[PDB]
C-alpha cells in the first residue's frame, strides 16, 4: 500500500529489488544444478568409497577421488570440475592439496581439477511458508565435464515490471519479475562420488 | 545506558515459483530482524575496620586493602567476561569430541581433535581464530599447534 | 532517589543501539562455469 | 543467516493476500483428464482449465468470474437468458436442473441453434 | 452561492457506483477488537482487518475475494485442498463443520505440516 | 559476538565513619560493566 | 504552568522514603504539656521532647 511506502521510512522498493535478485539467483542455481543432484545415477557412473582401507585419514577421499578420475578417463568422460557440499570442503581440499605424509606414503596432489564448487542449499521463509532448494547432499560429490553436454537456454533473462495498481484503494503498482529460461543436462558428463 | 537498545532491519521474501501460463502469481512478504539487547550491571565491595586495628596492628595498612581490591577487581573482570563461555550449556553442535581417541597415539594426537574443531568451525561459518584451555593441557596444545 | 523510578521512562534515558551485524547472505551464481549459455529471445 | 555473530529474532510482518485468486492450480487424480480451454470440476473447483493435463498432471483452472462461452450443455433443456445453470459431474455437462448439481453461473445468452451459450461464472459456493 | 447574482436552477446527475467495494469500513462493537492482517466477522462482514482497533473504533476490512494465506484453523480437522471452510465465531477459527458457522471460502492449498492453508474468500453470501 | 561495555571501570571512595565508635572511613570500590556473549562463536573441545 | 500552550500529562516519579525518621512531629493535646529535653508518651510515641510544649503547642520528639 502507498501508506506503507510513505510512512514506513525503512521500507522502500530497494528491499523488494534485493529480495527479487536473491530469489532469482537462488532459482538459477536450482534449475541449473538440481538435474545433477536429482539424476538417478546408474552403476557405471557411481564410484564407491575406495578410501575405506582401515584407519585411513579422512583425506582418504583422495583415494576415492583418484579412482573417480580414472573412471572418467575410462569411457573418456574426462571430468574437470568438482562439486560437493561445503561440509566436505576441507577434506576435499586436503585431497586436492598436497595431503601430508601418512606412514611414509607421500600421496601426491590430485591434478586436472581446475575448479571446485560448493552448492549448499538455500532456504527462505516467505510469509507462513518455507521454500528451500536442496544443496549437495553431505557425503557426496560430482566430477563434471564442462560446457559440452550442459547447455543453458536464456530466452528472457529477467524482466521486472510494475503492474496493476488500484487507485480505489491507494495501493501501489504490483511489481512482478518473470523469466523465460531452461537448462539441458546429460548423464555422459557426470561421475558420482561418495564422501 | 543501563540497557542498550537493539538494532533493526528489514528483508523481503520471494521464491519465483514455476509459472504455468494460466497461473496466478504468488506474492512475497517482508520481515524484520532485530538485534540483541545488552545491559550493564554494577559490582561493588568494601571493608569496615576499626581505627584501633589501624593504630596498633602495625602490619595493617590501607595498601593491603588496595592490593586486595586490585586482585578481586581483575579476578572479577576475567570471571565476568569468560564464565559465560565456561558455564554455557553447550548443545551437541558445539561439542567436538576427542578425535585423538585412535588407539596407541602420541599425546600430541589431541592435534586430531583440534583439527576436528578447525573442521567443525568451518563446516559452520563460525571460524574460531583463538583457543582457550586449562593450563594443565598447555604442553599438548602447544605440540598440536607446533610440528608434532 | 532510585534510578529504577526512571527505568520505565525510556524517553528520558539516553538511547544507544547495540551495534551488531544484521543482514542476509548474498547468493551467487555457482552454475556458470559448468553451463554454456545460448541467449536468444526467439527460443 | 547462518553463522551470524549474534542471535537475532526474526519478526514476520504477516500479510494475507498471497495471490489475486483469479486462477487456482490443482493436480489431477487417476480418473481426471483435461483438454485446454474446457470446464472440469476438479477438487471442488469449477473453471476453465488452461492446460492439457493427463492423470497425475498439474493444471490451472481459471475462476475469474468473467463472462464465459461454452457448448457443453444438455441439448434437451432449453437454456433461456438469466436462468441459473448448474454442472452435472456424472454426465460432465451443464444443465438447468438443480437436483444435486453444482451451481456454476447465470446464462446471459439463450440456447442458440448450435447449442452455444454465454454465461457468467458464479463464485465457488 | 447563497447571494447569487442571478436566479438559476441546479440539475443533478445520478450515479450509483461510489467505490469499487473492495474494502469496507466498520465500527468495532464492545466485544470486538482487531489485529493487523487477521480475519474477523464484524457486523456480518468477514474480511482481513487492515488496521488494529478496539471498542468503538473504526477499521477497514479487505473483502477482495482473492487468495489468502492463514492458519487460524481447528487443527483436528483436515483442510484438504478444495474443501469448503466456515468461520466459527464462537471459537474464532476456520472449520469444516458448517452447522451455524459462516461459509467464508474454499481451500486452494491443503493443510501442510504447519496447519497453514491458502484459500479463496467467497463473496459473503 | 563478544562485546564489553564499560560505563565506570573502577571508583574507590572513603565514606562513613562513626566517630562515636572511633571507626575509620568505610572504603568501597565499585564498577559499572557489562558483557555480551553468545554461542555463535565457540566450540567445546575435550582434551 | 497556567499559560501552557499544550496539554501536558504529568509523570510523578515516586519515592517512599521521605525523611530519616529520627524525629517524629506531634501535637500537644489539652491535658498534656512538655518541657525541654524530657521523655513523653505523646500520641503513642515515646521520645525526648526538645521544645517546651504547651497544650495545643508544637514540639519535636526524638
Amino acid at each position: 500500500t502507498k501508506e506503507m511506502k510513505d510512512f514506513n521510512q525503512t521500507f522502500s522498493v530497494e528491499i523488494l529489488n534485493k529480495s527479487i535478485g536473491e530469489s532469482y539467483n537462488a532459482l538459477l542455481n536450482h534449475i541449473h544444478l538440481s538435474p545433477i543432484i536429482n539424476f538417478n545415477y546408474k552403476a557405471s557412473n557411481k564410484t564407491a568409497f575406495k578410501g575405506e582401507t582401515n584407519d585411513p585419514i579422512w583425506l582418504g577421499i583422495w583415494r576415492t577421488l583418484t579412482q573417480a578420475q580414472k573412471d572418467t578417463v575410462i569411457a573418456k568422460r574426462q571430468g574437470n570440475i568438482l562439486m560437493a557440499s561445503s561440509a566436505d570442503q576441507i577434506e576435499i581440499e586436503m585431497a586436492l592439496n598436497g595431503g601430508h605424509l601418512l606412514n611414509g606414503s607421500m600421496y601426491p596432489s590430485i591434478k586436472n581439477i581446475s575448479t571446485v564448487i560448493y552448492y549448499d542449499g538455500w532456504e527462505v521463509t516467505v510469509g507462513k511458508k518455507t521454500y528451500s532448494y536442496k544443496g549437495v547432499t553431505p557425503g557426496k560429490g560430482y566430477l563434471i565435464r564442462p560446457k559440452r553436454g550442459f547447455k543453458e537456454l536464456i530466452k528472457r533473462d529477467l524482466t521486472t515490471e510494475v503492474g496493476n495498481a488500484d487507485l480505489s484503494k491507494l495501493v501501489e503498482n504490483q511489481i512482478v519479475g518473470h523469466c523465460y529460461r531452461g537448462a539441458f543436462a546429460a548423464v555422459e558428463e557426470n561421475v558420482q562420488e561418495i564422501s | 545506558p543501563q540497557v542498550m537498545d537493539a538494532k533493526w532491519a528489514l528483508q523481503g521474501n520471494c521464491v519465483f515459483l514455476e509459472h504455468i501460463e494460466g497461473e496466478e502469481i504468488k506474492f512475497g512478504t517482508i520481515n524484520a530482524e532485530n538485534g540483541p539487547v545488552a545491559r550493564i550491571q554494577t559490582y561493588a565491595t568494601g571493608f569496615e575496620y576499626t581505627k584501633e586495628m589501624k593504630d596498633f596492628n602495625q602490619t595493617f595498612s590501607v595498601e593491603i586493602l588496595n592490593k586486595s581490591i586490585g586482585e578481586s577487581y581483575n579476578a572479577l573482570l576475567n570471571h565476568i567476561h569468560l564464565s559465560p563461555i565456561i558455564n554455557f550449556n553447550y548443545k551437541a553442535s558445539n561439542k567436538t569430541a576427542f578425535k585423538g581417541e585412535t588407539n596407541d597415539p602420541i599425546w600430541l594426537g589431541i592435534w586430531r581433535t583440534l583439527t576436528q574443531a578447525q573442521k567443525d568451525t568451518v563446516i559452520a561459518k563460525r571460524q574460531g581464530n583463538i583457543l582457550m584451555a586449562s593450563s594443565a593441557d598447555q604442553i599438548e596444545i602447544e605440540m598440536a599447534l607446533n610440528g608434532g | 532517589m532510585t534510578f529504577s523510578s526512571t527505568s520505565n521512562l525510556k524517553e528520558l534515558l539516553r538511547k544507544v543501539v547495540l551495534d551488531v551485524e544484521l543482514g542476509r547472505e548474498q547468493v551467487q551464481l555457482l552454475y556458470k562455469p559448468i553451463y554454456d549459455s545460448i541467449a536468444d529471445s526467439n527460443l | 543467516f547462518k553463522g551470524q555473530p549474534t542471535p537475532s529474532t526474526i519478526t514476520q510482518i504477516t500479510r494475507a493476500k498471497i495471490s489475486d485468486g483469479k486462477s487456482v492450480r490443482v493436480i489431477l487424480s487417476e480418473g481426471e483428464s483435461t483438454k485446454t480451454q474446457q470446464f472440469y470440476l476438479i477438487n471442488g473447483f469449477f473453471g476453465v482449465a488452461m492446460q492439457d493435463g493427463e492423470k497425475g498432471d498439474e493444471v490451472t483452472l481459471q475462476i475469474e468470474q468473467a463472462e464465459y462461452e461454452t457448448d457443453n450443455i444438455v441439448t434437451s433443456e432449453a437454456f433461456e437468458a438469466g436462468k441459473l445453470i448448474y454442472w452435472d459431474n456424472t454426465a460432465k455437462k451443464f444443465t438447468t436442473t438443480s437436483a444435486s448439481n453444482r451451481l456454476v453461473g447465470r446464462v446471459t445468452d439463450g440456447k442458440d441453434s448450435n447449442n452455444v451459450i454465454w454465461f457468467i461464472l458464479l463464485p465457488q459456493q
